[PDB]
RNA sequence: AAACUGGGAGACUUGAGUGCAGAAGAGGAGAGUGGAAUUCCAUGUGUAGCGGUGAAAUGCGUAGAUAUAUGGAGGAACACCAGUGGCGAAGGCGGCUCUCUGGUCUGUAACUGACGCUGAGGCUCGAAAGCGUGGGGAGCAAACAGGAUUAGAUACCCUGGUAGUCCACGCCGUAAACGAUGAGUGCUAAGUGUUGGAGGGUUUCCGCCCUUCAGUGCUGCAGCAAACGCAUUAAGCACUCCGCC
RNA sequence: CCAUGUCCAGGUUGAAGGUGCGGUAAAACGCACUGGAGGACCGAACCCACGUACGUUGAAAAGUGCGGGGAUGAGGUGUGG
RNA sequence: CUCGUUAAGGAACUCGGCAAAAUGACCCCGUAACUUCGGGAGAAGGGGUGCUGACUUCGGUCAGCCGCAGUGAAUAGGCCCAAGCGACUGUUUAUCAAAAACACAGGUCUCUGCAAAAUCGUAAGAUGAAGUAUAGGGGCUGACGCCUGCCCGGUGCUGGA
């Protein structure tokens, strides 16, 4: 839902060197944009309930890239977590 | 919102109450208070005229502006507050040469707003015009019926009317109600409806409760003697041994009609629908 | 002992995701708005029927019906377009405009580097009917009343008619909820339609020929089946996990 | 019924809300601490009058003794109406 | 008449356990069906309690002593299992009836467009109300839960022409 700038500006401070879309940690600040912003969207269309299938499918996704990121590298995966403010 | 109280007591199982949300103070103007008695339903003679009052909560009376009749001055809302005397609530209105004045509350208005009082005001919420100048298709309250005397009409919360149509020096209303009616097109009234309407929904739950309103109790007809009333006498529980059951002073009390039949209003109007 | 399965240190890009450039759509939520018709109301003209059936009757009508002309009021459903068409995990989704929002497909080759598949217990959603609170109520219509038919008719047929069918918020959790066909992945002849893309040629090709992805149908071979039949959208050949007899 | 005053020894219980912790994607939610609602509870003064014995030319033209009910309320009651 | 005690039995008394007797304070342990989830609940049923010394972390615990008996006097709930009526707190026949009667929060029908209907009064004037249909009057029913069938011939009420 964000736009195709706020992308860019969140995806040119989690990048680790240049040129670095992929790499769980800007995957996951991008799915955490979007998971705030639906979250905002069902609180107002509480009974959009096909809105919610896909807000659902984001969580599954985060939460799959955090299992891996922790089980290969502990130190980026506190870093992040502190980073990013979650994990209550 | 209804406040619902937990069965902690047996008078309290089913009671619900207002949660006073949109009233900001607790403190009224000064200026604006007089006092009030509790005539209790007696007369001028000392006789009971009306049954069944007396005896609750003192309370002193708020001056409203049912007139509205300083224009071209803007005014500032302050407060919405509590008024012993009505349904709705209130509000505390500043003008800019520092007269003050208490208003009837619509439904959404908010501290800050700046109403206009004229017939070259806008149409919004709070605004007061003559009747002449408001469209046809808007919700009205507390409505004038005779030239500066102040609205009469729809007072009471959460009630409003429409406009439906003009003509020669009249305009067609439909009230609260569902009447049909006419009215002089150069009377006023303002814009909106009355605002606090969850007060229907609330469940008073005890007896002592509306002894605190001041209403005393009510004794049926049939448990009466026969010199107290028509329904009283009998060998017990007795039926309604007449045709038409009737008031303490005859009078039929199911379906009959007692309004003015030569009412010099029936020229205005049309389309009586419930009384 | 060191091939395989498990553990430890590495490395890789085909699976899986991300970036960049594009495409289609009755996918969902909110708020307004349009025309056709049915009902009722008002007014003009207007004379004895109208309505209904296999035949009749009940019903409405000389307090002027039906018809016919003009004006208002309200509710619900959206003709043509419309298609073995489209979209959705399923239930489902069709007048129009705006706001908020989910998913899919195609090309590319910046990037990460196996991040994958399935999923007992648990949660979410789930036609119609039904239940609660408060609105709305034109047409249709369980229950019910009246007329018929029959040996009888607590039915089928006709005249009426209440809940309900509609909106907001809660509850219910079931259907022949069906393709009576769980999900993922690879492999195995051909022919022909249509929906959305991408490449090459001839080139007004933007209308034609060829190739290639993803949907959706028809015919048909190996193989399978107890027969019916199925057949690159498997009910064929195989591996993983769940449900069930 | 109206206006204006005044009275209710002492003890118990633990509603809403609030603060901190956990449980979540955000939440329903859970547990402590706080808080002090109510025709709430127990019980004197005070207001009542359920049982019984006595009294019945009475101590009294309606009571006494021994037990009973309500006691922050739809409460008691002084003064002027 | 008002008080105190009584062998053995223990409601055999009487219309009826009437009247008496029994329980009674504080601390600790425990506590069922049912339910509107608050309650029921002081449910029921059991144990401790004086004095001296030592330690007392603090609140108490150990050792010892005396009597038939330690809240040694006075003051202070008996409880349980079932059924009818009324939801409940309240009110009532001053002086033979306190209740299943009245009231009540909740339900429903109906009247009333404001100089409202209704009531006091010959009228003036008043209450209703310094209110305005989510308001005010009248009749019935009486928390809450599930529900509330058939009849418009008669009589009232409303509309008609």
């Amino acid at each position: 839902a964000i736009s195709q700038e706020r992308k860019n500006e969140i995806i040119k401070e989690y990048a680790r060197h240049e040129g670095d879309t992929g790499s769980p940690e800007v995957q996951i600040a991008v799915l955490t944009e979007d998971i705030n912003q639906l979250n905002e969207h069902a609180r107002t269309h509480k009974k959009d309930h096909h809105s919610y299938r896909g807000l659902m499918k984001k969580i599954g996704h985060r939460r799959n890239l955090l299992a891996y990121l922790r089980k290969t590298d502990i130190q980026r995966y506190r870093e992040l977590i502190q980073r990013l403010g979650l994990r209550r | 919102a209804i406040k619902k109280y937990k069965p902690t007591t047996n008078g309290r199982r089913n009671m619900t109450s207002s949660d006073f949300a949109e009233i900001t103070t607790s403190t009224p103007e000064k200026s604006l208070l007089q006092p009030l008695k509790n005539n209790a339903g007696r007369n001028n003679n000392g006789r009971i005229t009306v049954r069944h009052q007396g005896g609750g909560h003192k309370r002193q009376y708020r001056v409203i502006d049912f007139k509205r009749n300083k224009d071209n001055v803007a005014a500032v809302v302050k407060t919405i507050e509590y008024d012993p005397n009505r349904s709705a609530n209130i509000a505390l209105v500043h003008y800019e040469d520092g007269v003050k004045a208490y208003i009837l509350a619509p439904k959404g208005l908010e501290v800050g707003m700046r109403l206009v009082s004229g017939p070259e005001a806008d149409i919004k919420v709070g605004n007061a015009l003559p009747l002449e100048n408001i469209p046809v298709g808007t919700v009205i309250h507390n409505i004038e019926m005779k030239p500066g005397k102040g609205g009469q009409l729809i007072r009471s919360a959460g009630t409003s009317a429409q406009v439906l149509g003009k003509e020669g020096k009249y305009v067609l209303i439909r009230l609260n109600s569902g009447e049909v009616r006419m009215i002089l097109a150069t009377c006023r009234a303002t814009i909106g409806s009355v605002g606090n309407e969850q007060h229907e929904l609330i469940n008073i739950g005890k007896a002592g409760r509306s002894r605190w309103m001041r209403k005393r109790p009510t004794v049926r007809g049939s448990v009466m003697n026969p010199n107290d009333h028509p329904h009283g006498g009998g060998e017990g529980k007795t039926p309604i041994g007449r045709k038409a059951p009737v008031s303490p002073w005859g009078q039929p009390a199911i379906g009959y009609k007692t309004r003015n039949k030569k009412a010099k209003s029936d020229k205005l109007i049309v389309r009586r629908r419930t009384k």
